[PDB]
RNA sequence: GGUGCAUUAGCUAGUUGGUAGGGUAAUGGCCUACCAAGGCAACGAUGCAUAGCCGACCUGAGAGGGUGAUCGGCCACACUGGGACUGAGACACGGCCCAGACUCCUACGGGAGGCAGCAGUAGGGAAUCUUCCGCAAUGGACGAAAGUCUGACGGAGCAACGCCGCGUGUAUGAAGAAGGUUUUCGGAUCGUAAAGUACUGUUGUUAGAGAAGAACAAGGAUAAGAGUAACUGCUUGUCCCUUGACGGUAUCUAACCAGAAAGCCACGGCUAACUACGUGCCAGCAGCCGCGGUAAUACGUAGGUGGCAAGCGUUGUCCGGAUUUAUUGGGCGUAAAGCGCGCGCAGGCGGUCUUUUAAGUCUGAUGUGAAAGCCCCCGGCUUAACCGGGGAGGGUCAUUGGAAACUGGAAGACUGGAGUGCAGAAGAGGAGAGUGGAAUUCCACGUGUAGCGGUGAAAUGCGUAGAUAUGUGGAGGAACACCAGUGGCGAAGGCGACUCUCUGGUCUGUAACUGACGCUGAGGCGCGAAAGCGUGGGGAGCAAACAGGAUUAGAUACCCUGGUAGUCCACGCCGUAAACGAUGAGUGCUAAGUGUUAGGGGGUUUCCGCCCCUUAGUGCUGCAGCUAACGCAUUAAGCACUCCGCCUGGGGA
RNA sequence: UCCCGGGCCUUGUACACACCGCCCGUCACACCACGAGAGUUUGUAACACCCGAAGUCGGUAGGGUAACCGGAGCCAGCCGCCGAAGGUGGGACAGAUAAUUGGGGUGAAGUCGUAACAAGGUAGCCGUAUCGGAAGGUGCGGCUGGAUCACCUCCU
RNA sequence: UAAGGAACUCGGCAAAAUGACCCCGUAACUUCGGGAGAAGGGGUGCUCUAUUAGGGUGCAAGCCCGAGAGAGCCGCAGUGAAUAGGCCCAGGCGACUGUUUAGCAAAAACACAGGUCUCUGCAAAACCGUAAGGUGACGUAUAGGGGCUGACGCCUGCCCGGU
């Protein structure tokens, strides 16, 4: 069954990469919000849109390619799963490729990425790798 | 393995071997039971002394000599060196070391110790063989 | 909070709790009488084995792995067992009593002992030091104080055992001394190293000067205080005097001497460094690959070279390399590795939204995590080692204050999961009872004559007691021709003649209903081809064992003629297979092309038929992706999450 | 069509010194480790009874006795519980040893056959039953990890 | 009957030893019932607390039954007499309980439950009798007669020339 629903937003986008899909559709849920909207924040993603619906919504995101076909997003990684549950003190915040990818962390003042966590000297779950 | 499997029975990792089980056990008289000590040489009094064949396809014929150790085992040694003067009912001391031509033979008998001497008209690696200076 | 074994499953009876009392510095089954039958354990009791614990040490990029000697803290022990006295403190290392083993003295009645204190002796061992000098400094016990005691402690002695420092000489000097070693005999190398000239004394030898470690205490004068009727005396301050085992030690300056001071291992590759002679699978070498059989860069010796140097090699033990137990950081189609399959207790994991809580999570303050050690910054020893001062780090730690996103708790809400309802469909799914037709065998009777059967060839065998063939009838048992199809059904094994009875599951359509009711699942419980086992039947064909005939050098086989258990049925066991897709179960995502099974929708058409879309199965071909390759590829061996099982070189096995 | 030598293509291979290849098992000899064995012998931790020193505690005390008011109290002696060592008994566990025996491993040259690798000369393997000097043969069910020999079906 | 304790003897033959009740504890092996009273140990008398605590009987009077304890007392000895299992280790044979030579042999012999072969379709075969008449049987192949083997477990091989 069902046991990761943020799982399967980060195997959705990186399925879609590899067959340079320009766009893709799934469940919406309040936690994919945040998680989509970060990503529209540094251009790892061109847009998103939110179609409301009977059960739960749906949300679709636009995938983001560089002029002559290069991916912009090279992997997505889940850390926190299900079956071993992460947390990171503040100073434990880790830097995803040397500062050119980001982190996703879940901390106590809302979801937001590794660099704003540092500014704020808070910690959390780290959620996702995106570089 | 899934973490909750790798938890209720953790890993064992493997156990090494000693390949010099002689040389790394001791005795107790009062008690006639072996104690576990390690030792880099023990020394015994030898009881046959002869040569044998090795394996193929090398065909020399290799000295060595049966020795009882200090703590009862009684295990087969190898004299190096060119010519020798080991009689059976002689002390020697024995250090760890196998050859390989010799099927059963683990341990090396070092020249110069006691009861055995160095060897004749050695020039050069002499600490080895334990002839003195010239 | 820190160890191995489940090839160690139960353990306990003052044990578990209660009532009254005793005892202790103090609570308490600590002890006693009564009452009840409890307590612990698969989150590993009990038992066996091993072990003092920690700060710390070694290694490692780190996470970890191994260790617990020296220094510091705690514990236990004092020849082996037991007991108590004295005391603030002991069940007491150089105290007592009893018992035991051992040594010693006895006048035979009896007595005396305990180095795991500092030295030292014997023994064991591959292996570890002097039967030294002082209380001068520090700290102890007693004393009012000098002072006494202190094998604590300061020093000295032995051992390259380890770390650190630098001495065995510097500069100039030949196309190049002699002599080794090689040479296609010209030369090359040792070698600027010799020899020569010039210079230095760290070290050496001799002789002269000679520290710190010393603060003291006590004793003598004073001064000021509290207390005094007054002193003596007490507290603080300043002057005078006094004490060194090391030891004439460290350390300076005076002179003479290149003179007394370099070894160890390797040179085929890994791995820096190659030529001669001797030997001839011999002697021998070796960590692995492997070298040696009359031209060995691998054996032995020389010359030369290379690594280090007061050293250098070998052995033993630990970590690394080893991702070779993989949390960081591996895997299971064919290399080791998916249980034969299901039903499911415990456990692990769990769709969407709102409010609240604050266990997990993040953050601030306080207390603490000793000293020494690693690390950072300064300073002293002529430098270093070494020694001081300050700091840092080190915790799933305790008290307390905050945050509410995520996991958890509580209260509600929803329908994409799951299940029920309603309308259809297909199927060798299972158990029981009965029936059918071909064909083989046997039996009875007509017809009929000499062979039949069998093989690569034959023979055994059957037949004139009349076979084989043929026509008619009877008895009995087992399997179900065509249909039949990478077709169907089932969890797997497996299920194929027909009818009826009793039963399980699945697919499609609808959106009425409940509202997360789910997935996996160690132990447990069931099913499970064939052969095999027990009891009672049945027995037509087939056929292990067995018999005969051939083949063959032999033939305990293949081939031929016969043939018993068995194969069949009822009940009860057994529990295995190349039980295989050599591929665990659940869920979602990711080009297409084309067959087929069971359904649904739409367009053409009167139907039929053709086409398109869609659900669940079943095959083939192929993109991205994966793979060591073969190959897999929407029925993944691709991309991901949850749970279970299993693997860690071969043989032994 | 066969026998010999050779040339191309394809198929299977456990062969590469290349089928004059490779390789399995019994038997004879030698050595090594392990299990069983009528027995023998060391040791560990307990348990149940018998006996029971020292000692603390409890009871008496007829013998001895300065402090306190002959009295009290105290002490020796005796008695009772508990109790180390010792003795007896049946079990548990661990090691060593033992006539003989069972499979296993090593040894280039010994004897017997040739089971597997090619269609290995009867395709091989898996479970099971029986038989045979030995590799192994045969029956029943299963698999392809089979080149194979014929009509049909799907893909290119 | 001192000391010894099988040295006697074909052989521990005979004798000696254990012996009741209550409590503790108990091995190999097993057909799971056993072995087992395994083995090996401990306690018993009298007085007081005491017509006990508590039970049976009765309407009550009363009568009967009698565990645990404590304190004591006496003997060399407390089921103080008589009566009352000795036990353990290993092997052969027979599975077991049973039967046998009145008057020499009680056993390893016979029997047995079980196995197998064979005969018998009923006026059955088999047996007694010259026959009638009977047993078998007021039975009917799951029944009846005869031969061999003898619980149970694993098995039962080759030969049909001779009789
Ligand atoms: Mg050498
Ligand atoms: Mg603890
Ligand atoms: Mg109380
Ligand atoms: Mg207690
Ligand atoms: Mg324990
Ligand atoms: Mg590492
Ligand atoms: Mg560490
Ligand atoms: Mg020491
Ligand atoms: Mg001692
Ligand atoms: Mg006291
Ligand atoms: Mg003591
Ligand atoms: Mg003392
Ligand atoms: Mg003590
Ligand atoms: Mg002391
Ligand atoms: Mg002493
Ligand atoms: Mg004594
Ligand atoms: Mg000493
Ligand atoms: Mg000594
Ligand atoms: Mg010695
Ligand atoms: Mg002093
Ligand atoms: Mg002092
Ligand atoms: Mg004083
Ligand atoms: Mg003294
Ligand atoms: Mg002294
Ligand atoms: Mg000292
Ligand atoms: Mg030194
Ligand atoms: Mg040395
Ligand atoms: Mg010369
Ligand atoms: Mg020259
Ligand atoms: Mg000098
Ligand atoms: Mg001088
Ligand atoms: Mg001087
Ligand atoms: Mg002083
Ligand atoms: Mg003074
Ligand atoms: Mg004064
Ligand atoms: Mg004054
Ligand atoms: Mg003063
Ligand atoms: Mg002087
Ligand atoms: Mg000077
Ligand atoms: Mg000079
Ligand atoms: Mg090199
Ligand atoms: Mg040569
Ligand atoms: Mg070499
Ligand atoms: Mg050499
Ligand atoms: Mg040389
Ligand atoms: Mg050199
Ligand atoms: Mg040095
Ligand atoms: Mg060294
Ligand atoms: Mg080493
Ligand atoms: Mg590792
Ligand atoms: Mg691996
Ligand atoms: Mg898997
Ligand atoms: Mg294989
Ligand atoms: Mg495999
Ligand atoms: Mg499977
Ligand atoms: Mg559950
Ligand atoms: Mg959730
Ligand atoms: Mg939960
Ligand atoms: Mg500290
Ligand atoms: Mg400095
Ligand atoms: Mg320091
Ligand atoms: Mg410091
Ligand atoms: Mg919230
Ligand atoms: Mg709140
Ligand atoms: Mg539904
Ligand atoms: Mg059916
Ligand atoms: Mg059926
Ligand atoms: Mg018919
Ligand atoms: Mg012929
Ligand atoms: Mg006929
Ligand atoms: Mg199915
Ligand atoms: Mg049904
Ligand atoms: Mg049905
Ligand atoms: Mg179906
Ligand atoms: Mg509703
Ligand atoms: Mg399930
Ligand atoms: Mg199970
Ligand atoms: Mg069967
Ligand atoms: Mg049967
Ligand atoms: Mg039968
Ligand atoms: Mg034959
Ligand atoms: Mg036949
Ligand atoms: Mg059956
Ligand atoms: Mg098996
Ligand atoms: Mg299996
Ligand atoms: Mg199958
Ligand atoms: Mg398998
Ligand atoms: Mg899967
Ligand atoms: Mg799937
Ligand atoms: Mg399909
Ligand atoms: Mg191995
Ligand atoms: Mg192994
Ligand atoms: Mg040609
Ligand atoms: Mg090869
Ligand atoms: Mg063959
Ligand atoms: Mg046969
Ligand atoms: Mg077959
Ligand atoms: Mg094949
Ligand atoms: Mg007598
Ligand atoms: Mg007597
Ligand atoms: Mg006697
Ligand atoms: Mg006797
Ligand atoms: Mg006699
Ligand atoms: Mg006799
Ligand atoms: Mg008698
Ligand atoms: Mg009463
Ligand atoms: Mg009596
Ligand atoms: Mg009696
Ligand atoms: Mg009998
Ligand atoms: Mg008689
Ligand atoms: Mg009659
Ligand atoms: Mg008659
Ligand atoms: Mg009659
Ligand atoms: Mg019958
Ligand atoms: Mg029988
Ligand atoms: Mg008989
Ligand atoms: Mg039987
Ligand atoms: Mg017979
Ligand atoms: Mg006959
Ligand atoms: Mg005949």
């Amino acid at each position: 069954v069902m046991t990761d629903p943020i799982a399967d937003f980060l195997t959705r986008i990186r399925n879609a990469n590899m067959v340079k899909h320009d766009k893709l559709e799934l469940p919406a849920s309040k936690i994919k919000k945040e998680i989509a909207e970060i990503l529209k924040r540094e251009g790892f993603i061109r847009d998103v849109e939110y179609i409301e619906d009977d059960n739960a919504g749906t949300i679709r995101v636009f995938l983001k390619y560089g002029a002559t076909g290069e991916r912009v997003i090279t992997g997505l990684k889940r850390i926190s799963k299900p079956g071993l549950r992460v947390y990171a003190k503040s100073t434990e915040v880790p830097k995803v490729l040397n500062g050119l990818g980001i982190a996703i962390v879940s901390t106590s003042q809302g979801v937001l990425t590794d660099k704003e966590a540092r500014a704020k000297q808070v910690g959390g779950e780290v959620l996702a790798y995106v570089w | 393995p899934t973490i909750n499997q790798l938890v209720r029975k953790p890993r064992q990792s493997k156990i090494k071997k000693s390949t010099s089980p002689a040389l790394n056990k001791g005795l107790n008289s009062f008690k006639r039971e072996l104690t576990d000590v390690n030792s880099p040489q023990k020394r015994g009094v030898c009881t046959r002394v002869g040569t044998m064949t090795p394996k193929k396809p090398n065909s020399a014929l290799r000295k060595y000599a049966r020795v009882r150790l200090s703590n009862g085992i009684e295990v087969t040694a190898y004299i190096p060196g060119i010519g020798h003067n080991l009689q059976e009912h002689s002390v020697v001391l024995i250090r760890g070391g196998r050859v390989k031509d010799l099927p059963g033979v683990r341990y090396h008998i070092v020249r110069g110790a006691l009861d055995t001497a160095g060897v004749e008209n050695r020039g050069q690696s002499r600490s080895k063989y334990g002839t003195k200076k010239p």
